[PDB]
């Protein structure tokens, strides 16, 4: 079955950018094709609010009201590995990216380890 | 003509087996497995339930009823029979219209709904499934007799007496039913329609599996909900065999509902076969 591994986990400065990608794994009678991928940032102690979502198959992009604007995402379909780069961050957006897949009505549900993103200044 | 009436007790005994074990291996697979234990599978964990006391109970008391030719178990375990069969069928319809209302949240609101939903909301709307259920069938089905005065119900067979009064047959069949099928199949319009803009994947899919769904609870619970209807108009109107037939009807959505909401996962499946060896 599947599990999913963040990259793209380093510090910057206010005004900077970066690309955390997450990479799934271990697909059996499921594609990658089957499942829609999204990125969860924690804060400390605050809600696991969900910053972005992608379905690969259909390429259709779902933002949310807090990060639209700045933030891109895509994948390769034929590698199954999903990438989203952020750009102009805050201070504010310090937390775990985590990486998220859920199937269609949400039956088949991941979730990764997750990548420390912290922006100075 | 001795070999016809065994071969009932053969197919309809199996039927309710195989919908007992069914629902069985959706609750150990559930809480055995601790991937599927999202938020959405306790909709279906309380589903399985209601359909586990459908498959073991309504079945085989219903199949005892058909293969008499009578009901012999006398009045009282007549309006239980009665009252728990018609609550717990109607707390599968509420799951199942939950479940809907779930799935359509889980759409429209991609990020945010799945995150403020918590497992408390969940219990929730279960609990208001069954109570809704409960108050909408059972005080009407024992005591329709207390207030009337009169057991209307025949000494031989076992049915619901109000039945007879098409004014209150009405309003509780489309609660039930009617207005039900008519939320679940609205909202997941608006889920097909809204969720995945000939197209390829998602609409195809998505509309597949949506259709596969309505086609289940429809195909099997409007032939007796249109059947009541059709009764209560006149009495000779109806065959007690297509009356039959409308009630098992009825039955094999709590033998399908694993098939349409955890087997129609891909993981559900898998997990299943490991209690076979
Ligand atoms: C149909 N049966 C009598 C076997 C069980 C029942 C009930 C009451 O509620 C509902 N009927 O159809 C939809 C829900």
């Amino acid at each position: 079955q599947v599990q999913l591994q963040e990259s793209g986990g380093g510090l910057v400065q206010a005004g900077d950018s970066l690309r955390l990608s997450c990479a799934a794994s271990g697909f059996d009678f499921d594609n990658f094709d089957d499942y829609a991928i999204g990125w969860f940032r924690q804060a400390p102690g605050q809600e696991r609010e969900g910053v972005s979502c992608i379905d690969p198959s259909d390429g259709s992009t779902i933002y949310a009201d807090s990060a639209k604007g700045r933030f891109t995402i895509s994948s390769d379909n034929a590698e199954n590995t999903v990438y989203l780069q952020m750009n102009s961050l805050k201070p504010e957006d310090t937390a775990v990216y985590v990486c998220s897949a859920w199937t269609l009505f949400h039956s088949d549900e991941y979730w990764g380890q997750g990548t420390q993103v912290t922006v100075s200044s | 003509k001795t070999f016809e009436v065994v071969f009932i007790v053969l197919v309809a005994g199996s039927l309710s087996l195989v919908t007992i074990i069914g629902n069985i291996l959706v609750m150990v697979s559930i809480k055995v497995n601790r991937h599927l234990q999202t938020v959405n599978n306790y909709f279906l964990f309380s589903l399985a339930c209601a359909d586990l006391i459908i498959g073991v109970f309504s079945m085989n008391l219903y199949t005892l009823y058909t293969v008499i030719g009578y009901w012999p178990l006398g009045p009282v375990v007549c309006d239980l029979w009665l009252a728990l069969d018609y609550v717990v069928s109607n707390a599968s319809v509420m799951n199942l219209l939950i479940i809907s209302f779930d799935r359509y949240f889980c759409v429209t609101k991609p990020l945010t709904y799945p995150v403020k939903r918590t497992t408390k909301m969940a219990g929730m709307m279960i609990a208001a499934a069954w109570v809704l259920s409960f108050i909408l069938w059972a005080p009407a089905i024992l005591f329709w007799q207390f207030i009337v005065g009169v057991r209307t119900v025949e000494d031989g067979e076992c049915y619901i007496q109000f039945f007879s009064n098409a004014a209150v047959t009405f309003g509780t069949a489309i609660a039930a039913f009617y207005l039900p099928v008519i939320i679940m199949t609205v909202l997941y319009w608006h889920i097909s329609r809204a969720s995945k803009s000939p197209p390829p994947s998602r609409e195809k899919k998505v509309t597949r599996t949506i259709l596969a769904i309505l086609l289940a609870f429809i195909i099997t619970w409007a032939p007796y909900n249109v059947m009541v209807l059709i009764n209560t108009f006149c009495a000779p109107c109806i065959p007690n065999t297509v009356w039959t037939i409308g009630y098992w009807l009825c039955y094999i959505n709590s033998t399908i509902n694993p098939a349409c909401y955890a087997l129609c996962n891909a993981t559900f499946k898998k997990t299943f076969k490991h209690l076979l060896m």
